[PDB]
Formats: C-alpha cells, sequence, structure tokens
RNA sequence: GCCCGUCGCUAGUACCGAUUGAAUGGCUUAGUGAGGCCUCAGGAUCUGGGA
RNA sequence: GGACUUUUACUUUGAAAAAAUUAGAGUGUUCAAAGCAGGCGUAUUGCUCGAAUAUAUUAGCAUGGAAUAAUAGAAUAGGACG
RNA sequence: UAUCUGGUUGAUCCUGCCAGUAGUCAUAUGCUUGUCUCAAAGAUUAAGCCAUGCAUGUCUAAGUAUAAGCAAUUUAUACAGUGAAACUGCGAAUGGCUCAUUAAAUCAGUUAUCGUUUAUUUGAUAGUUCCUUUACUACAUGGUAUAACUGUGGUAAUUCUAGAGCUAAUACAUGCUUAAAAUCUCGACCCUUUGGAAGAGAUGUAUUUAUUAGAUAAAAAAUCAAUGUCUUCGGACUCUUUGAUGAUUCAUAAUAACUUUUCGAAUCGCAUGGCCUUGUGCUGGCGAUGGUUCAUUCAAAUUUCUGCCCUAUCAACUUUCGAUGGUAGGAUAGUGGCCUACCAUGGUUUCAACGGGUAACGGGGAAUAAGGGUUCGAUUCCGGAGAGGGAGCCUGAGAAACGGCUACCA
C-alpha cells in the first residue's frame, strides 16, 4: 500500500543480432565519442526512435491543428535547447530527419573534448568521472 | 436465520444458482406473532437501527373506528369470523391484518344513544336542541343496525399486530360489509 | 463490509488536493460534516499544504488546539474537519481573513478577502420544504437550515447568509443571465451568467452558460452556483475571474512575463 | 473447585450457558456468555467446601466469630443516605454527619470525608434556574419570529392586491 | 387483464382510504382516485372509467414510474394482468466491425386500463419492484391491433 | 533402383479389460438430529400483578 | 398551461465522468529512471510561476444532421381534413 | 515502430511445417558480480498445518475517588492536587491479509429509492409532564444494589471464581415543573326567540387506526341537509386563503380515539456578579455532556440499462419441497415468492436456454509496438468474498464478526 514507485528502461536492442554492417557502423560510434557500450548507442537510437515516432504522429494532423502547434513546437524547442536541432532547419520534418550523431555530438563527454580541454574522448571520461 | 435474499430460488430462466456469499442479518426476517386473543401479552423486538416493533401475542381489546360517524372506540375484541388468506387464522382465532372480527357494540351504542338521543333497534335543555339539529342524519343503515341487537359488529383490522402491538380496525360498512355477509353466510 | 469506513488512502484522495504520490500512504480521511467528502477541504490540507503555517500534521493538531482556526465565524477544532466552497476560513492572530472557492483548473484557491467581507457567505438553497408545526425552512448547500424563508426562494436560488447570525439577508434568483460559478464537472472553476436551461423531465436539466470572452461550454444544473448578475458578483473572486485560457494562451502569458 | 449455583437443583456437575449478571460468570465482552461447568445445589461428600451462613447464634461461643466483631469498609456517600444512617430530616445539614477517616502521614495526623452526592448547593440551584429560563426565552422569541413572518407573509398579501389594483 | 366479476376475490376489493359514506346518497355508487402519472403519459379513459381494482396500475395504483422509460414489443399475453415483450437491439462487435442480433425479454405488469395483444409495440416505464421479475409497467400502447379486421371474409 | 505386409527382438505411449474395481471433490433422497433463536410452560429467590 | 405525437439504425457535438498507469507540457533530481517540484530578492522578519493537456470507445444521457438501410400509412375505405 | 533466414530435390519452382531471430512488471535455474539511485518479494503447489512473542485499546477544567496510594501546602471539616484499581462512556464492524468459492454471480460504466435503515459530524428543533383542579404531590433535587476494596475460601490447571461485609454515578430505577391565548365538546340555569348562557372538561411530542384539508383545465346558476360572519331584519356574503415534483394517498396540518406511553436535563466544569421589601431572598456569565424530531454529512441495503472465458461427445430447460403470475397476510429497515394460504398455468431457449468445464474473484490495468490484433491481470488503487469447514447468534448505529460466543465435523 504505497503509491508505486513508477520506472521505465532507456534503450532498445537490434532484432538482427549479427548484422556486419551495423556492428562496424557502431564500433565507429563507440570508438569516435568514448563509449563503453554498445548501449550508450542503444539507448540514443531508442531516444531518437519515439522522438521521431512524435513527429510521425504529429505530422499527419492538418496544419496547425492545436496539439501539433503546441505539441511540434515544444518538441522543437527542447531540441534546440540543447543544440541537436539546428537554427534553420526549426520545424519538425527535419525532427523527422536528425541522426544519431546530432545526439552524441552533444553529450559533455564531447564538450568537454571540442574545446580542447581534454586533447582525447577518453581522457574526456576519466576526467569527467574524476570530480 | 430466516432469510429474505433473493439468491437461494431459481432464477427466471430456472437456473441453479451458486452460493454466493453467507447469510448476512441484514436480509434477516423473523417468525410470525401469530398474535392471539384475550389478555394483554406484548414482547418488544429489537430492530435494525436502534429501533422497537412490539410483537403482539395475545390481545383483547383494540381501538375501533365507526368511519361513517366520525368516530372511535376501544372495545373487546370478541373474536375472528372470516379471514382472506388461511381459514385456519379464523378456527383458531388469530389476530391479524385483513382479519375479519365480531367487537362490542356497546362502546358505540351508548355514544350514538347519547349523541342522537335515538336508541337502536327495537330530558336536558341543550341536550334536546343538539338532537333535534340531528336526525336526518341518524338513519344508521339497516345492516349495520341489525348488528347492535346481538351486542357484536362485524369489523376489519386495519393494522398490524406483529408489528405495532395493536390491533385495531374499522367498522364494516356498506359494500364491505355486503360483501363479508354474503361469504359469511354463504359459507355458514 | 461491515461498517463505516475509517480511511483514505493516499491515490483515493481526490485530486484538487494536490498530494504528492509518495511520503506515507493515507491521506486525511474528511470527517462528517457540511460538505461532502469528495468536494472539501480538510483543515490538515489547508494548514499545512497551502498555507504552509504547518509542516507536520502533528503541529496542524497544535495549531487548531489553541483554537487559532475558526470557519464561517466558529472555531473548529476537527484537523480533518470537511471545509468547503464559500465557507470562510479565519486566522486572528495574523489577522487573516480566507473565503474557500474554486481556480480555472477545478482546485481551492488560496484567496485572502477583507474583514467585513469575511463575515458573510453565499448558500445555494439545496431544498426548500414545510418543516413541522407548518414553518418553512431552506436549506443550503453547506446543510445549514434556516427557518422562515422568503416565500419567493426557491431551489436553485443563490441566498446571503450573516454568518454572525444565522439569518439570511438577500437572495438571487436562478434567472436567464445571473452570475454563476461551476461547481463540478469538467468546467469547475469557470464563472458567466448563463445563457439558457434545458430542461428535459425525469433527469438533469442542463444550464447554458457564457462568460466574459464570448465562451461557453454546458453542464448539470446540480453543478451552477448562481453568484450575482452580469458584472456583479456577491463576492470576490480569484485573479484569472474564472475564464480558462488554453494551454497556447496560457503557455504566452506565462512566458511573457519572462524578462527578470 | 467448580463453584455451586443456586437453584440448578440436582447434586452432580453440568454444563451451562451463562449470561451477563449471573453466578459463575464474569462476561469479558459485551453480550459474551459462555459455555462452563457448574455444581449443582445439592450437598454430597463430593464437595471440597460448603459456605454456611449463621442465622441463629447457639448456646455457646464460637471462637473467632462470635466474639470477634469487623467493621463495614465505607460510610454512607450519598446525602439521603447520611441522612437515614443516622435519621435527619432534610433540615439538620449533612456536612458534619459525614464520616471522617483518621490517617497519619508520620508526624501529621490526617483527616479525609467522602464527598456528598446529590447534595443540594447553590451551583446546583443556578443550573435548574437557567434550564428553566432558556426554555421560556426561546419560546418567546420563537414566536416573535413566527410573528415577524406572519407580517412578511400578511403585507405580501397586500403587496397582490396592490399589485391586482394597479393593472 | 382482470376482465368481469372485479369483486372476484377471498377480499374484498378497494382502493385504500377513499372512503364511501353510505349515510350520504351518492349517485354512482364508489367513489374513485386516480392520477397523472407524468412524464406526459394520458392517463387513459379506462381507468377513470374503470371499476377494477389493481394496487400495480400507474394511473389508479399505488406505484409511480420512475427511471428507465423504455419501448419492446409484445410477445406474451397469458399472464393475468402481466406480460413479457421482446426488446431488440444490434450489439456492435468491434474484431470484425459488425453487429449481431440480441434480444431480451423482460416482464411487466399490465393495467387492466390496457388491451394489449401480442404483436404490439408497448412503451413501459420502470417502477418499484413488483414481483420477483417484474421492474415494469405498461404505460402507453404505440400500436392497437396491428390490422386484424382487415383480412376478414369473401366478397 | 525403389518398395508392401505377416512373422521375430528392445523400449515407449495410449486403448480394451473380470475385479458391479479404487480415490478425491460438488450437490442430494430417506432416516437420526446438536445448538442458538422464537414460543406454551416452569418458579431456586426477590420484590412491588412484576422481575 | 392544455390538447396529440409511427417506430429504429447510423453519424455529429456535448454533458457525466478516480486517482496511479499511458500519451504528453513545464521544471537542469549533478545525468538519468524518477519526483512535482521549484524560481526570484533587500538571502535581517519576503517576493513569486506551478502542480497543465490528451485518451477515456460498448451501453445509458443530451444536441445537430436527414445521405445510406430498415419500420409504419388509404383498397370490402372502419381513409383524410371542417 | 510495415525486413525475415536454415531444412524436402540431381537441380527447380511451390505447398507446408520444424528450427533460427527479437521482447516480456515472466517465473525458475546456472555461472559471474565493484559503485549510485530505485526496491518487488511463500501468489502458482497445500483457503495445508502452526511452537513462541507481538498485532486494540482508550480520560478532558468538564460522569463516578475515603486507594488503609503518592503528595503536601494553602483559604478550603463534604469534595477540591495527583492518581492505581474499578464502574460508566466510546472503540474493537476501521485497518491488515488472502483469492478458496463465485459464469448473469461478482464487477464496470450507467440508473432508481414516489422502496428503506442510518452511531457520528454539521445546522435546525421542545413554556403543555401532577390532579374531580381549597385544607395537596420530595424540586433546596426522591430509591437501592453493586464493582473495585476488606476479609473467609475451593481447584493440578486458564484473563475460573464461590460464601460473607461495605460504598458511587451522566450505571440502574424512579419522578415534580411554566406565560397568555384561542378553538372544541359538554353543559346549571331562562324563554320561547332569530334563540344565550355563566363554568366544567379537553387539546405538548411520539405511538396506532380511521376520517378530512392539501385548490388551480376558462367561466356561471338553482336546490336538499347540516351552519358560519356582518343586518339599514326583505337579506346579503363583498376582498376571500394556499408549498414542492415529470408524477403521489407528497411535505405540512385538522377531527375521534388509541398506547404494559417514546421524548420533554434529578448531570458536569469554570468564573461569582448584580438587584431590595436584608429572606443567605430573587436573579445571573461562559461551555460540557445529554435529549426528541427534521435536515446534513459518513454510510448501507436493494435496484434499471448493457457488457463475461471454453463447451452441443450439453437441446430442451424450470414447479421434489416456488418454478412464472394474481389476492390477502405474515415477516423485513423496507420493495419483492422473501415466506405462507388460496387460485391460475405460467417462465427461459439455435439471437444457444439448461447442463458441464475453468490450473475464473471482477475492474483500473500489464506484455507485444505499421495497423487490425494476440496473450495476461493471485498481486500497491476501487469493488466483492473469506478467516480450518459448515450453521447458528449475542452485543451494537453498523457483524450473520471469527485476534466474539454457541453447536456439530476435522
Ligand atoms: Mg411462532
Ligand atoms: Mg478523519
Ligand atoms: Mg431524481
Ligand atoms: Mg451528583
Ligand atoms: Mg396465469
Ligand atoms: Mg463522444
Ligand atoms: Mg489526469
Ligand atoms: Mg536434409
Ligand atoms: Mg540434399
Ligand atoms: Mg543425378
Ligand atoms: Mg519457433
Ligand atoms: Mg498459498
Ligand atoms: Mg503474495
Ligand atoms: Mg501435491
Ligand atoms: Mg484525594
Ligand atoms: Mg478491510
Ligand atoms: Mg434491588
Ligand atoms: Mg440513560
Ligand atoms: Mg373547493
Ligand atoms: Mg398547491
Ligand atoms: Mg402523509
Ligand atoms: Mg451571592
Ligand atoms: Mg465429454
Ligand atoms: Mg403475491
Ligand atoms: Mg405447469
Ligand atoms: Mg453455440
Ligand atoms: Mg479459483
Ligand atoms: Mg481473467
Ligand atoms: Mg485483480
Ligand atoms: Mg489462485
Ligand atoms: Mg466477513
Ligand atoms: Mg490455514
Ligand atoms: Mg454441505
Ligand atoms: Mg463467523
Ligand atoms: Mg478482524
Amino acid at each position: 500500500p504505497r503509491a508505486p514507485r513508477t520506472y521505465s528502461k532507456t534503450y532498445s536492442t537490434p532484432k538482427r543480432p549479427y548484422e556486419s554492417s551495423r556492428l562496424d557502423a557502431e564500433l565507429k560510434l563507440a570508438g569516435e565519442f568514448g563509449l563503453k557500450n554498445k548501449k550508450e548507442i542503444y539507448r540514443i537510437s531508442f531516444q531518437l526512435s519515439k522522438i521521431r515516432r512524435a513527429a510521425r504522429d504529429l505530422l499527419t494532423r492538418d496544419e496547425k491543428d492545436p496539439k501539433r502547434l503546441f505539441e511540434g513546437n515544444a518538441l522543437i524547442r527542447r531540441l534546440v535547447r540543447v543544440g541537436v536541432l539546428s537554427e534553420d532547419k526549426k520545424k519538425l520534418d527535419y525532427v523527422l530527419a536528425l541522426k544519431v550523431e546530432d545526439f552524441l555530438e552533444r553529450r559533455l563527454q564531447t564538450q568537454v573534448y571540442k574545446l580542447g580541454l581534454a586533447k582525447s574522448v577518453h581522457h574526456a571520461r576519466v576526467l569527467i568521472t574524476q570530480r | 436465520g430466516i432469510s429474505r435474499d433473493s439468491r437461494h430460488k431459481r432464477s427466471a430462466t430456472g437456473a441453479k444458482r451458486a452460493q454466493f456469499r453467507k447469510k448476512r442479518k441484514f436480509e434477516l426476517g423473523r417468525q410470525p406473532a401469530n398474535t392471539k386473543i384475550g389478555a394483554k401479552r406484548i414482547h418488544s423486538v429489537r430492530t435494525r437501527g436502534g429501533n422497537k416493533k412490539y410483537r403482539a401475542l395475545r390481545i383483547e381489546t383494540g381501538n375501533f373506528s365507526w368511519a361513517s360517524e366520525g368516530i372511535s372506540k376501544k372495545t373487546r375484541i370478541a373474536g375472528v369470523v372470516y379471514h382472506p388468506s388461511n381459514n385456519e387464522l379464523v378456527r383458531t382465532n388469530t389476530l391479524t391484518k385483513a382479519a375479519i372480527v365480531q367487537i362490542d357494540a356497546t362502546p358505540f351504542r351508548q355514544w350514538f344513544e347519547a349523541h342522537y338521543g335515538q336508541t337502536l333497534g327495537k330530558k336536558s335543555k341543550n341536550a334536546e336542541r343538539k338532537w333535534a339539529a340531528r336526525a336526518a342524519s341518524a338513519k344508521i343503515e339497516s345492516s349495520v343496525e341489525s348488528q347492535f341487537s346481538a351486542g357484536r359488529l362485524y369489523a376489519c383490522i386495519s393494522s398490524r399486530p406483529g408489528q405495532s402491538g395493536r390491533c385495531d380496525g374499522y367498522i364494516l360498512e356498506g359494500e364491505e360489509l355486503a360483501f363479508y355477509l354474503r361469504r359469511l353466510t354463504a359459507k355458514k | 463490509a461491515r461498517g463505516p469506513k475509517k480511511h483514505l488512502k493516499r491515490l483515493a484522495a481526490p485530486h484538487h488536493w494536490l498530494l504528492d504520490k509518495l511520503s506515507g500512504c493515507y491521506a486525511p480521511r474528511p470527517s462528517a460534516g457540511p460538505h461532502k467528502l469528495r468536494e472539501s477541504l480538510p483543515l490538515i490540507v489547508f494548514l499545512r499544504n497551502r498555507l504552509k503555517y504547518a509542516l507536520n500534521g502533528r503541529e496542524v493538531k497544535a495549531i487548531l488546539m489553541q483554537r487559532h482556526v475558526k470557519v464561517d465565524g466558529k472555531v473548529r477544532t476537527d484537523t480533518t474537519y470537511p471545509a468547503g466552497f464559500m465557507d470562510v476560513i479565519t486566522l486572528d492572530a495574523t489577522n487573516e481573513n480566507f473565503r474557500l472557492v474554486y481556480d480555472v483548473k477545478g482546485r481551492f484557491a488560496v484567496h485572502r478577502i477583507t474583514d467585513e467581507e469575511a463575515s458573510y457567505k453565499l448558500g445555494k438553497v439545496k431544498k426548500v420544504q414545510l418543516g413541522k408545526k407548518g414553518v418553512p425552512y431552506v436549506v443550503t448547500h453547506d446543510g445549514r437550515t434556516i427557518r422562515y424563508p422568503d416565500p419567493n426562494i426557491k431551489v436553485n436560488d443563490t441566498v446571503k447568509i450573516d454568518l454572525a447570525s444565522g439569518k439570511i439577508t438577500d437572495f438571487i434568483k436562478f434567472d436567464a443571465g445571473k452570475l454563476v460559478y461551476v461547481t463540478g464537472g469538467r468546467n469547475l472553476g469557470r464563472i458567466g451568467t448563463i445563457v439558457h436551461k434545458e430542461r428535459h423531465d425525469g433527469g438533469f436539466d442542463l444550464v447554458h452558460i457564457k462568460d466574459s470572452l464570448d465562451n461557453t461550454f454546458v453542464t448539470r444544473l446540480n453543478n451552477v452556483f448562481v453568484i450575482g448578475e452580469q458584472g456583479k458578483p456577491y463576492i470576490s473572486l480569484p485573479k484569472g475571474k474564472g475564464i480558462k485560457l488554453s494551454i497556447a494562451e496560457e503557455r504566452d502569458r506565462r512566458r511573457a512575463q519572462q524578462g527578470l | 473447585g467448580f463453584p455451586m449455583k443456586q437453584g440448578v437443583l440436582l447434586p452432580t456437575r453440568i454444563k451451562l450457558l451463562l449470561t451477563k449478571n449471573v453466578s459463575c460468570y464474569r462476561p469479558r465482552r459485551d453480550g459474551e456468555r459462555k459455555r462452563k461447568s457448574v455444581r449443582g445445589a445439592i450437598v454430597g461428600p463430593d464437595l471440597a467446601v460448603l459456605a454456611l451462613v449463621i442465622v441463629k447464634k447457639g448456646e455457646q461461643e464460637l471462637e473467632g466469630l462470635t466474639d470477634t466483631t469487623v467493621p463495614k469498609r465505607l460510610g454512607p456517600k450519598r446525602a439521603n443516605n447520611i441522612r437515614k444512617f443516622f435519621g435527619l430530616s432534610k433540615e439538620d445539614d449533612v456536612r458534619d454527619f459525614v464520616i471522617r477517616r483518621e490517617v497519619t502521614k508520620g508526624e501529621k495526623t490526617y483527616t479525609k470525608a467522602p464527598k456528598i452526592q446529590r447534595l443540594v448547593t447553590p451551583q446546583r440551584l443556578q443550573r435548574k434556574r437557567h434550564q428553566r429560563a432558556l426554555k421560556v426565552r426561546n419560546a418567546q422569541a420563537q414566536r416573535e419570529a413566527a410573528a415577524e413572518y406572519a407580517q412578511l407573509l400578511a403585507k405580501r398579501l397586500s403587496e397582490r392586491k396592490a399589485e391586482k389594483a394597479e393593472i | 387483464s382482470t376482465e368481469l366479476t372485479v369483486q372476484s376475490e377471498r377480499a374484498f376489493q378497494k382502493q385504500p382510504h377513499i372512503f364511501n359514506n353510505p349515510k350520504v346518497k351518492t349517485s354512482k355508487r364508489t367513489k374513485r382516485w386516480y392520477k397523472n402519472a407524468g412524464l406526459g403519459f394520458k392517463t387513459p379513459k379506462t381507468a377513470i372509467e374503470g371499476s377494477y381494482i389493481d394496487k400495480k396500475c400507474p394511473f389508479t395504483g399505488l406505484v409511480s414510474i420512475r427511471g428507465k422509460i423504455l419501448t419492446g414489443t409484445v410477445v406474451s399475453t397469458k399472464m393475468h394482468r402481466t406480460i413479457v415483450i421482446r426488446r431488440a437491439y444490434l450489439h456492435y462487435i468491434p474484431k470484425y466491425n459488425r453487429y449481431e442480433k440480441r434480444h431480451k425479454n423482460v416482464p411487466v405488469h399490465v393495467s387492466p386500463a390496457f388491451r394489449v395483444q401480442v404483436g404490439d409495440i408497448v412503451t413501459v416505464g420502470q417502477c418499484r419492484p413488483i414481483s420477483k421479475t417484474v421492474r415494469f409497467n405498461v404505460v402507453k400502447v404505440s400500436a392497437a391491433a396491428a390490422k386484424a379486421n382487415k383480412q376478414f371474409a369473401k366478397f
């Protein structure tokens, strides 16, 4: 008798277990952004996956439908907020585009490296977890 | 206890039902008063929510209304005479609602002869006045007046003795009296 | 199940209280009183969750047992006493008066009112019967009985009540075009006039309502509480004035007041 | 050790349903009844003890019985009971007849009396006075409210008769 | 139903508390009480004109109509003073996005103010439990005979 | 080349089957019938007809 | 207020509608799953935004539509209006 | 978030299934295991069985204190502080647990009570109680009988208790009271009219019955019986009063009586004040607890409409010993075949009744992501049911209660 603590998982795993292209594709990302997991990519794919779903849906509603206008605007401003969605391409048909790398580019890991300050994605890992 | 649920009992389709829950006291019933005549005996039963019912068993007087005369009087209850539900009720003289009784006449006689100065069947100043005002209003009714000569008046219990401890009713009259006189002799 | 239920599982609590999910398990159960369980605001809730005066429930009993808080004129010392819409809550110390009256989101708002207005209230008359010995009485939504009302007073009219005394000092008929507060349903909190009444013999008259933004909606009679004239309310309304804005309109307001 | 029970008749044991207010049982709870063994009221050699109650003294003195004597624990506490245990009429005033029990606190002897009850007092008379007052005062206030309405109703009639004479 | 006799019981049939004083010489023998059931259901003349008793009559009796007001069609008139109606309705079954004919039979009281016959559409108003099965009372006949006389003999 | 059935071996499953076979569970006739409740009585005792 | 009304399906809009879950807005729990918080100052006697919205369908209720599909009508005239 | 691959042939295209693949608030097991936060957990099988401990008790200034209890001071020779025990009151019907039963049942959404009960909370609500009505009734206040206790006891043994002696009340049981007025019945008289009258009783609330009012669909007349108010004595009656609902025999009131007569304060705490004829007179402050009736609130009980999984190797079912309806009663809080008596022959069914299965509590919901679907829900919230099995019942507003009793079975 206490309200459920709610939860949910934050990743999804590839249906095809051993696809060699997807595996090379994944590894390259890991070796670019200092990841340790295929899950750190699995996670983002999943984040993207819903964002796109939302956007697909919104798109089916009439132009300037209240929900579409309200909930689309919200999602766009949330994405521009963190630097995933460019200023020009600010109208959700491009959030319908939007790649995994656009997301990985904005992790504190990378930002800590992008303006020197670490000079290797991995030096960037170690610094961060070390206060 | 006696239970008043519907959940025993077959369904309109004729289906047998499972036992769903045990008896609760809020569907309870109790046994009949089967109230009889004579010498007051009343027990109270504690009913739902605080609350009393009074279970008359044995009764000998009731309060009886002569509707057309607009008065009521308390009389002895002579006895039961006809019952539409069960003839055993008559044979045993059980008092219930709808029972046909005979009562006493003498309280109703005394009133009538004092109020009309007429006497059924067969000198003050203001009294004379009041009587002379009345009449053209004292012309009774054959089938009621004849009863007085026997000292006994047919009446229908209109209360519920098992419920209220009262055995009350009204004198039979007109059509309703016609009806039971017929039954009485056309079964006598 | 054998008798009167005596607890209230938090989650089964009404939502317009705005209790949190965790931190506990139960919510307070409104004592019996003038207002129904699910359309009430227990003192505990008001003294702690809105006014923030108490932190504990323990300190609510402490505040209350010194007879600090008094409702509708009278003192009241029940932690979970059922306060409700139109009632008046007073803190003599802190020199503060309150009226319980709704948001636009359907909640009970914290609403400071002046000391004078703090000495009367409005009552929807809920029934008008002939009582024993021929004395006619009215009954208002907060369960007051008032003997000898005005013969013109009928059910659904609102009524201005002294408080200091028991008596009525004015009433307002349920007519086409009178200021209305909506107390129940989705449109809980909305305010606006009355366009017209749908009849429907044998169940639920409908009251068509328009506000001061030329916006329209409907509720069951039941949910309609007369409170004055187009313009003239008979009590002060909370800020917002019961108008309800779209989520867009409310977004734009909130992000219009942005520059510190 | 089972007790006898007046009126069973019988000279053995039986098990009875006992209730509130009865020998050989003390209910633990409202409406509790317990089935319990009981010994009959006829004496046989199976008894461990008889209980006897001297009704007439004999030709000689029983030791620790006739020759010793034990005072009642408590005295009359209720007003009129003090009256009767001294025979006093309602004139004597009780407070001086109430019993007082001495008791030593080392080198201080104390004196504690009951607390008379149903004692007629000023404070009681004050509360009798008040009640009688409220009834009447209310009652008078209750016609007034009726009369004020009867007016309101009557001078409504004279507005629906002056309206019926306007048009 | 009723028909004939009216006084055909062990118990004398009367409307309660509707006293007719024998002393007062009236010209209609029995004083009769009736009411307007409400919702604009005309209390038919056969009830006011009537002499039948029936304490379950919506117009001359001790019941009341309140709650559901359903219509259905008469399917059995074997019970003395009560009938059975069939209420058809199509029940929507989502997965197939189509419907199936269903029905329910419903027992209802029928005042001898009415002359119902199998085939009539009848409007019934809910009342208090009147018997084990019956929660409804025929309140108006939205029918007649369904063209009975128009099948008679030859030319 | 493929291939059918009887006959013989090992192992497994289910069927039939004297035992008017056996077990569990739900209802249930007839007979016996605790207990409390209600009721006709009773009256240890104990009061002013009543407990 | 009276006096009387062929009967259905379908569709629309709306009322009545528990929270939690779900979808989803706002908010940088250090991130996040969460939570419903929180955010500004004179941080010495206080100011302030919230705690949305959507879905909730079968049935019942209330309103608009009159296509599609049923039902009923006047022929032994016991037809219609006055 | 609309994807498939391996396996039949010599090779081929098919059909088709087996296998692979991915998720699972989906359980187990194995191996391995450092940190943060979060945190389910004897449901599945056996609603099988349970050692021991705990899970229900409770006191305000304000019901009861002579503890032979503690405390002393502080005005207290009735009591007065504090307070064990005990009586009284309230609570133990909530909560917590489980999922055996249960398939039109429960449950959901939606209804109904003009079909009832309702401790409590809240707001209203009570001038009437006696009596052949001058030698008058305790109201400045009526009765005992009990716990605790003291003391004599019993039994191996329990929250076993007996005999004897005390004493309380907001326990038990009794029992007085208050203004004026009007309306009714009676009626000593007196006098004949058109007729009038002193004075006598009755009329709180509740209970039970009978009777009446509770108008209103637009307007008018005559007559019979009783009989009101005003005569400019042939006559007139003029103004005439009416609540709610869709609907009532509704709310409310009036008449005649009824009742082993319900309620109408014999209670408690603080303050002690006015007033003059100086009675310890007569008044009198704030609020506690109670009290009948109505309303309200927390409820409850029934209840309308529609909606359940598999099954025909279940087709007819229902009245034995109620099945379906009618009348009357009885019983209930109350409707109702709920039960009984009389009477009738009804009620359901291929639009699947009835029966069987369920390793079935129902719902909010969960899992699976093109869509349509498929599968699951013992389990944090709502509803229901149960306490080893059955039944019975005491108390009480509320239980057919099991951390209550009684009986049977185990
Ligand atoms: Mg009996
Ligand atoms: Mg509470
Ligand atoms: Mg209604
Ligand atoms: Mg006292
Ligand atoms: Mg029949
Ligand atoms: Mg809709
Ligand atoms: Mg929500
Ligand atoms: Mg192969
Ligand atoms: Mg091969
Ligand atoms: Mg080859
Ligand atoms: Mg497979
Ligand atoms: Mg288990
Ligand atoms: Mg479990
Ligand atoms: Mg096993
Ligand atoms: Mg002391
Ligand atoms: Mg529970
Ligand atoms: Mg005694
Ligand atoms: Mg008492
Ligand atoms: Mg009239
Ligand atoms: Mg009226
Ligand atoms: Mg009535
Ligand atoms: Mg003084
Ligand atoms: Mg088979
Ligand atoms: Mg019957
Ligand atoms: Mg038959
Ligand atoms: Mg089939
Ligand atoms: Mg099961
Ligand atoms: Mg299931
Ligand atoms: Mg479940
Ligand atoms: Mg299970
Ligand atoms: Mg139970
Ligand atoms: Mg067990
Ligand atoms: Mg059995
Ligand atoms: Mg039990
Ligand atoms: Mg329990």
